[PDB]
RNA sequence: GUUUUCAUUAAUCAGGAACGUAAACUAUU
RNA sequence: ACGAUAGUUACCUGGUUGAUUCUGCUAGUCAUAUGCUUGUCUCAAAUACCCAAUCCCGACACGGGGAGGUAGUGACAAUAAAUACUGAUACAGGGCUCUUUCGGGUCUUGUAAUUGGAAUGAGUACAAUUUAAAUCCCUUAACGAGGAACAAUUGGAGGGCAAGUCUGGUGCCAGCAGCCGCGGUAAUUCCAGCUCCAAUAGCGUAUAUUGCUCGUAGUU
């Protein structure tokens, strides 16, 4: 349908995506905590069952950054959304920390080893980076943005 | 009904023309052609394979060399020589055949010549790639990646799922034996050649 | 309209507003089936 | 036919072999014989050109025509073991 | 309705009615299909 | 211009396909009921 | 049809007819 | 109708039993 | 008390038929066969190497073990994701859209243009390490990108073409189509790489599909 091709289209084109399988790999996985929400939502309040794995699945979600912190119900992690994964992503947190001018510039480096997330080198550009890891996003010591050797087309143009 | 299907389509994979067989009860000794580019050890394979039926250490085979392989059959093996009309005049003739790829130089274009000579002339029933000279290699990760390609480029010419044999030492000038033993447990066993309907009306 | 791109609705975003017709009414309660409990369960989200 | 999804046959004569235009279904049309049951049924060819890798008494796998002579039922997929439309892109050569 | 509004989410069964809002851009038809409901074109769902 | 009235006529072809087929699928169940 | 008759059996008058397999199907539906 | 008696005797039909020239316009309401 | 002293204080109108306007004109299979394609990483449905670990048997520390562990294949699935990123200048004036179409809507878009930067992993690979000995992994010096390549595929829809060919007929039209044209194959540089849609290391096809009454066993 024409609807679900112009969504798709503007997820991938909103966030520099490869293909529309990236697109029902964060669907599926929205629909499943989603579908969690729901049946926690089933119980009455005050149920032992739905205050603890509501707090659970709530204090996941702000942990791991898609859910803010000020918004902490069930309904609003009912009203969650694919657009909010997309922007928890690794890629889309390089282009708007500014590491990299566009998203296609942000997957490029994140596959040719620039970055690294804390202290490892990311080569995956759909790494679901947390909240508490959002901020040491840098270059890596041995990209030629970081330090090192001067790198390739410049050992080449030096000699 | 799973079951009903998948047995519909088997017995409509067991189909063919009816051609007419011409073997007579006695049969002559099966063909076997060992075919591929100058220097890549036909004769060597010759020399080796004469050696595990017979015993009898030829220190230059020529010609054909006819073999008992088992009560009932026998063969005889055939080295084509580099030149591109004994490769014609014998692809029309060969019963089975032992097409040879040099390794690591890769594929080439007498293999490929001889590939699509012999499937325009008449398919015979097994070709078997053999692969040689896998000891002039350094890295095993490179070996394993230059069998793997060579493999899926043989699976591409001739059809999908083939035998590739992979002889990889010279010890004493000939072949290791457990090699060519597997080899020749794939070439002794053997199963009446394809109807061709020029060998079933033409006598040679 | 605003938050139209190209035949895909940006505008509805959950709690869906869903409009309800006679038919539609009439068929689920003929159904057995109840309103709101089934609409959240084929939407996996708060409606209005 | 049968219970399978794919019949094999024998090509017994290419009907309309001297139709005058070039894609026509006539010119497409191949009178050919099923091993399985011994009828003789009709199978369209994909193309004109491809006409010509199909040749008498070769073992041929047909398929249903899902979709200029409505109702000839089959269509030709592989000639001798090979795709058809591969032998027709010129990937492969036919065994014959 | 939809037609000035367009946020809505029209649940209906007739088949006039979802060919007549069939033909605008953008609103999702839910439908009950004897075992639950049906979202027709919602692309989040 | 003329390629939107060319595609829009192969959509008024296609509609008279289909009302064919419709109504001869109709008058194919009504003809048995009144048999 | 009727809005308010119910799913389970058959409806004659004011008498609602269950067949055995319709209770056992409840009673499956429960575990 | 009675200013009449036994108080479940009853309801339904597998099996079975008695009676035997045509067609052609059609808990209440 | 003023108000129908025979509630007839009722019934006396049950609504034919037509015109116009607004609506309406399939998708999954842990399901089999088959076709095309396949560079990287983990992973696994299906005649290889050793007792090195754990274990066992003996005159016995050494000798001997078909349990066990190591490796190889694999698009049946499943997992991650390469095939490029970013500027400047020059030139053109159109690009796009639709309900309503010889009509309306919107304002920066291009180009087989000219140049410049960097980034580099596939692969090649000295080693060291891992290990029974090897491999993989982790470390790792050195090379390793300009398209005519380090060469993305599978399907579907559509346009344009001859001193060519075929068919129909009240001239020049129409249809099917067209690798086939005068020459020419070391000749040609042409739509120079036609346009759009879908999935994209995956994708398609086929088939299956999803006469009446009494009366007993029995029943209430
Ligand atoms: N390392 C290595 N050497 C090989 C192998 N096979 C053959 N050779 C050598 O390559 C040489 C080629 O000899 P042949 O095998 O007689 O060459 P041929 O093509 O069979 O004979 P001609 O067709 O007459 O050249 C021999 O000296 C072999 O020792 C192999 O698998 N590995
Ligand atoms: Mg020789």
């Amino acid at each position: 349908e024409a609807a679900r091709l112009d969504s798709e289209l503007k997820l991938v084109g909103e966030y520099g995506l490869r293909n529309k399988r990236e697109v029902w790999r964060v669907l599926l996985t929205l629909s499943k905590i989603r579908r969690a929400a729901r049946i926690l939502l089933t119980l009455d309040e005050k149920d032992p069952k739905r205050l603890f794995e509501g707090n659970a699945l709530i204090r996941r979600l702000v942990r791991i950054g898609v859910l803010d912190e000020s918004r902490m119900k069930l309904d609003y992690v009912l009203a969650l959304k694919a657009e909010d994964f997309l922007e928890r992503r690794l890629q889309t947190l390089v282009y708007k920390l500014g590491l990299a001018k566009s998203i296609h510039h942000a997957r490029v480096l994140i596959r040719q080893r620039h970055i690294r997330v804390g202290k490892q080198i990311v080569n995956v550009p759909s790494f679901m980076v947390r909240l508490d890891s959002q901020k040491h996003i840098d270059f890596a010591l041995t990209s030629p943005f970081g330090g090192g050797r001067p790198g390739r087309v410049r050992r080449k143009k030096a000699k | 009904a799973r079951q009903a299907a998948r047995s519909h389509d088997i017995k409509e994979k067991r189909l063919h023309v009816p051609l007419v067989d011409r073997l007579p009860d006695e049969p002559p000794p099966r063909l076997v052609v060992i075919v591929g580019p100058p220097g890549v050890g036909k004769t060597t394979l010759l020399k080796s394979l004469v050696r595990r039926y017979t015993k009898e250490t030829m220190s230059d085979p020529v010609g054909p060399i006819t073999v008992v392989t088992s009560k009932k059959q026998r063969l005889t093996f055939i080295e084509c020589p580099n030149e591109l009309e004994a490769m014609i005049d014998m692809a029309k003739v060969a019963d089975i055949v032992l097409l040879m790829i040099d390794g690591n130089y890769g594929f080439e274009m007498e293999t490929m010549e001889f590939l699509n000579i012999l499937a325009n002339t008449g398919m015979p029933g097994n070709v078997f790639g053999i692969l040689t000279h896998l000891d002039l290699f350094k890295k095993p990760s490179a070996l394993k990646d230059a069998k793997k390609r060579l493999k899926h480029r043989l699976w591409t010419e001739l059809y999908q799922g083939a035998h590739l044999f992979y002889l990889s030492g010279v010890l004493n000038g000939r072949y290791p034996d457990r090699e060519i033993h597997n080899l020749s447990r794939f070439l002794s066993v053997m199963k009446n050649p394809r109807p061709l309907v020029w060998r079933n009306t033409h006598p040679y | 309209p605003s938050s139209m791109f190209f035949e895909h609705n940006e505008a509805l975003v959950p709690p869906y507003n869903v409009l309800v017709d006679t038919n539609f009414l009439s068929r689920t309660v003929g159904a057995k089936l109840p309103l709101l409990e089934s609409a959240m369960d084929c939407l996996y989200a708060s409606v209005n | 036919f049968g219970g399978s999804s794919h019949a094999k046959g024998i090509v017994l004569e290419k009907v309309g072999v001297e139709a005058k235009q070039p894609n026509s279904a006539i010119r497409k049309c191949v009178r050919v014989q099923l091993i399985k049951n011994g009828k003789k049924v009709t199978a369209f060819v994909p193309n004109d050109g491809c006409l010509n890798f199909v040749d008498e008494n070769d073992e041929v796998l047909l398929a249903g025509f899902g979709r200029d002579i409505p109702g000839v039922r089959f269509k030709v997929v592989k000639v001798s073991g090979v795709g058809l439309l591969a032998l027709w892109k010129e990937k492969k050569e036919k065994p014959r | 309705r939809v037609q000035k509004h367009r946020i809505y989410i029209v649940a209906t069964n007739d088949r006039d009615l979802k060919r007549r809002i069939r033909k605008i851009p953008g609103v999702p038809i839910m439908s009950v299909q004897k075992g639950k409901y049906a979202i027709e074109r919602l692309p989040g769902a | 211009r003329e390629k939107l009235k060319k595609e829009l006529a192969e959509i008024e072809e296609r509609r008279r396909e289909k009302q064919k087929k419709e109504k001869k699928e109709f008058w194919e169940r009504e003809g048995k009921k009144r048999k | 049809r009727p809005v308010d008759l119910p799913a389970v059996g058959r409806m004659r008058g004011a008498e609602l007819r269950i067949s055995a397999k319709e209770a056992a199907a409840i009673a499956r539906e429960v575990r």
